[PDB]
């Protein structure tokens, strides 16, 4: 059948996804990240 | 027949000024 | 001129951890 | 003694037909720190399998 013949064809084409810019998104930490290297801390006198 | 969503777009009625007072980073 | 038990096969299959190693900031 | 806690798991799910699955329990733990390791199976108030 041709419409059978079409439809076996062109059934199996996955979707698509349209994210805006802007949009709010997370990021969940998977490793635990060390910065003592690069940052340290030091007391501001007072006055 | 479907197309993709636009973002939204603002309205142009309540137009303000955005500063209000000069900077700081200006030195004013 | 020049010189020279062994069991759990389902449940402890999906227990194994998951150990992600941690990074350092440069 | 009473009160002991018993730990246990399954796995495997069911097949069609069948209306109990097998629990193995695996640990006790006497309310006092006695441990002994019990792999026996799981069975309902009567000794029924599962």
């Amino acid at each position: 059948s041709a419409a059978a013949e079409a439809l076996r064809n062109s059934i199996n084409i996955p979707p698509t996804l349209y994210k805006n810019q802007g949009e709010r998104v997370n990021i969940l930490v998977a490793r635990d990240l060390d910065f003592s290297d690069v940052y340290s801390l030091e007391s501001i006198p007072t006055k | 027949c479907a197309s993709a969503p636009k973002p939204k777009q603002p309205s142009d009625f309540n137009r303000e000024p955005v500063n209000k007072t000069v900077p700081v980073e200006i030195q004013r | 001129l020049t010189a020279g038990g062994g069991g759990g096969g389902e449940l402890a299959e999906k227990l194994q951890p998951m150990r992600l190693s941690g990074s350092s900031a440069g | 003694d009473r009160g002991s806690k018993v730990v246990g798991f399954y796995q495997g799910g069911l097949r069609q037909g069948q209306a109990r699955i097998f629990v193995q329990w695996s640990r006790i733990e006497t309310p006092s720190g006695v441990v002994i390791n019990l792999d026996s199976p799981g069975t309902g108030p009567l000794g029924e399998a599962g």
